[PDB]
RNA sequence: GGACUUACCUGGCAGUGAGGUGCACACACUGCAUAAUUUGUGGUAGUG
RNA sequence: AGGUAAGUCC
């Protein structure tokens, strides 16, 4: 009943992701599932301070992803 | 489901033993219940019926809440309602204080 | 309807982009909760005396 | 059964210009490359319009359906077969 | 479903969760109450920050709109189908 | 030992537990039962508002959606 | 491709210490070791902590189950 | 007794009953139910809608997407035991 | 699970993303579409009824 | 246009219509799975 | 069962 999202196009691409709590994050998309949970790699926090921080190989819950933007050509 | 057979009265077993026993008992014994509701209002009343979502039909409810300066108490009486289950936070059976 | 003669495809033209208007509500994570959700401890005194309760119908 | 008229209409606008307001109150205007049955949308050549009024240009975006308020589709689509 | 079909092709005023109003010609719906509105116009009430000044109604034209069901609150009929 | 959520709770059933709600209140008491949606029935329950004890309640149903985390004693 | 479920399983095995960003709560995070989990993404966290961003001090919890609805993002150390 | 299987099945019986609904956004609706639906979507006629801190407004018809409902306030006389045998 | 193509007046007894895309990038389909909106331009012919007055 | 052949993509479960019985597949309606991330059981709380 | 694609006949 529940189909997977079409994010083959964005695989292994650097993305910038708008997230739930006014949080933004950026990194390389290594994988996904039908809830749109994402695996990001070499991911950077992009805190409001303007300061960026490196956490890598994160899991993002699909639920809390609003929009993603490709930084590199798809 | 884990129970794809068409008589999941596993529904009822849960009702009798599981956590919604709070309701099943309240209904049976006609005990008063206090519900903290997501409008942030307090409903104290009796439970005539309920369902999986904690949809409840209530009787003799007193809705109680706080407004403002210093905080003022407020209450209203509602004699029959249907409450939508999603809007339940917590239900509390009457602890028989005496 | 993507791949048509440009004669017909000119029908599926956007309307002009919409005027900006600011948002109506603040963002949910940045809204100020003046009386946040609160507990039921103060209210127990409201409950009936159990002697004064009605009897179990079944 | 399961598929419904308004989502069809969304898919009919694939390939054209759509505006899309997200839950956050941002607005994305651009070419709708593709849409899924959930309203998740990939778009190209987007003029985003942030809450404040400032705009930006974005190459490629993808938007979760669950986070969309509404879309503006091309008026021609009202003459689609389904809407009759 | 005839409760909804009853109003089809009528002009309907929809209240959204943020308090916008969409008025529009009601072309289609589904199990979610996603809507298709034609010639849809959006209205909104803007509060005066000073305690008493006249409130602004702000129209803004959208055209053909697909409203996600989740953001719908209510619909009432605004007017009869256009000719 | 990979210790998953259903077994974890089943563990704590019987034992005193503290449940923290998304809304910032917490309820302490003897976890009695749980279902597949993780609704919780508590007994001898008491209400802790902002970390420190608010009052003693009783037998309480907590609708699952409201819970943030649950923890032993 | 790395399935998000697998990399959670990777985190479990590694006994890595995971930090969770929360849904719609931006002041608190929670960190701990993932002993177990499920289909809903509920986590069992062995030595959980409450981290408050304004405070920059932590509240110790012990072993917790954190319901999945809350999770926004999973991080390491 | 105990819980019904589904309790919307009750609300669906309330045709021609006049009720007051409170919405999750503070709006109050008073009206006469023409139909209730499995998803608790609710149709009313002869409606007086009173948005939060606004003056009432009368309407010939109103439909409410059910998720928005916090509760129904029912007629004091409504025969519950009858209607609950389900 | 079923899908109805308004353009083709045909059914996909079991719908999927894959199947619907295959159908929609189909020879028969694309022609039916072209036809549908050409037929609509013929509508503009009905404008002449106004043209005559 | 129509018929067949091959390959590829797809396919939830149940009750009834449906009348010799059983199986398979389709259609119609009705349920269930379905209160667990993308709409139908709440971080849009009503908080002025 | 249906769609598509390639082929065979009408
Ligand atoms: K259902
Ligand atoms: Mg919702
Ligand atoms: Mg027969
Ligand atoms: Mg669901
Ligand atoms: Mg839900
Ligand atoms: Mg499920
Ligand atoms: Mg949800
Ligand atoms: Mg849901
Ligand atoms: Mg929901
Ligand atoms: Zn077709």
């Amino acid at each position: 009943k529940a189909h997977p999202p079409e994010l083959k196009k964005f695989m292994d691409k650097k993305l910038s992701l708008k997230l739930n709590g006014g949080r933004h994050v950026q990194g390389i998309l290594r994988g996904f599932d039908p809830f749109m949970n994402l695996v990001i790699d070499e991911c950077v926090e992009m805190a409001t301070s303007g300061q960026q921080n490196n956490i890598g190989m994160v899991v993002i819950r699909g639920n809390s992803i609003i929009m993603l933007e490709a930084l590199e050509r798809v | 489901e884990m129970t794809p057979e068409e008589l999941q009265k596993r529904e009822e077993e849960e009702f009798n033993t599981g956590p919604l026993s709070v309701l099943t008992q309240s209904v049976k014994n006609n005990t008063q219940v206090l519900i903290n509701c997501r409008n942030n209002k307090k409903l104290l009343g009796r439970v005539k019926a309920f369902d999986r979502h904690c949809n409840m039909v209530l009787e003799n409810v007193k809705e109680m809440w706080t407004e403002v300066s210093k905080p003022v108490n407020k209450d209203r009486y509602i004699s029959k309602m249907f409450l939508r289950g999603d809007s339940v936070i917590v239900v509390l059976r009457n602890p028989l204080i005496a | 309807t993507q791949f048509l003669p440009p004669n017909l495809l000119a029908l599926f033209a956007p309307r002009d982009p919409i005027p900006y208007l600011p948002p109506l509500e603040k963002l949910p994570h940045e809204k100020h909760h003046n009386q946040p959700y609160c507990g039921i401890a103060p209210y127990i005194r409201e409950f009936e005396d159990p002697r004064d309760a009605p009897p179990p119908t079944r | 059964m399961s598929i419904g008229v308004p989502i069809k209409v969304l898919h009919e606008a694939e390939g054209h210009i759509v505006t899309c307001e997200t839950n956050t109150g941002e607005v994305y205007r651009g070419k709708l490359i593709e849409a899924e049955d959930n309203m998740n949308c990939q778009m190209s050549n987007i003029t985003v319009t942030y809450r404040d009024g400032r705009v930006a240009q974005l190459e490629q975006v993808y938007i979760r359906g669950s986070k969309i308020r509404f879309l503006i589709l091309p008026d021609m689509l009202k003459n689609a077969p389904m809407l009759k | 479903s005839s409760k909804m079909l009853q109003h089809i092709d009528y002009r309907m005023r929809c209240i959204l969760q943020d308090g916008r109003i969409f008025i529009g010609t009601f072309k289609a719906f589904d199990k979610h109450m996603n809507l298709i509105l034609c010639d849809c116009d959006e209205f909104r009430k803007i509060k005066p920050k000073n305690s008493k000044q006249a409130e602004r109604e702000e129209k803004r034209v959208l055209g053909l709109v697909l409203l996600r069901g989740e953001n719908l609150v209510s619909m009432t009929v605004e007017g009869p189908p256009p000719k | 030992l990979p210790l998953n959520p259903k077994p974890f709770l089943n563990g704590l059933t019987g034992k005193p537990v503290m449940v923290k709600l998304k809304w910032g209140m917490e309820y302490k008491g003897y976890l009695v039962s749980v279902d597949g949606y993780m609704n919780m029935q508590l007994a001898n329950t008491e209400e802790y508002i902002d970390g420190a004890l608010s009052g003693h309640l009783g037998e309480v149903l907590i609708r699952c959606n409201n819970v943030l985390y649950i923890r032993g004693v | 491709m790395v399935q998000p479920i697998n990399l959670i399983f990777r985190y479990l095995q590694n006994r890595s210490r995971i930090q969770v960003w929360l849904y719609e709560q931006v002041n608190m995070r929670i960190e701990g070791c993932i002993i177990g989990f499920d289909e809903y993404m509920n986590l069992v966290l062995d030595d959980a902590e409450e981290i408050h961003s304004k405070t920059k001090s932590r509240k110790q919890l012990g072993r917790i189950m954190l319901k999945g609805d809350n999770i926004t993002l999973l991080q390491s150390v | 007794g105990s819980g019904s299987v589904k309790l919307v099945r009750f609300l669906m019986k309330l045709s021609h009953e006049t009720v007051t609904i409170e919405l999750k956004n503070g709006t109050q609706v008073h009206g006469t139910i023409t139909g209730v639906d499995v998803s608790m979507n609710t149709h009313l006629k002869a409606v007086k809608m009173t948005l939060k801190n606004r003056e009432p407004v009368q309407l010939e018809t109103l439909s409410i997407r059910g998720n928005n409902i916090r509760y129904f306030i029912l007629p004091d006389s409504l025969p519950l035991d009858t209607l609950l045998v389900d | 699970p079923k899908f109805y193509c308004d353009y083709c007046d045909t059914y996909l007894t079991h719908d999927s993303p894959s199947v619907r895309k295959t159908h929609c990038s189909g020879r028969k389909h694309k022609e039916n579409v072209k036809d549908y909106y050409q037929k609509w331009m013929e509508e503009q012919a009905q404008s002449l009824i106004d043209k005559t007055t």
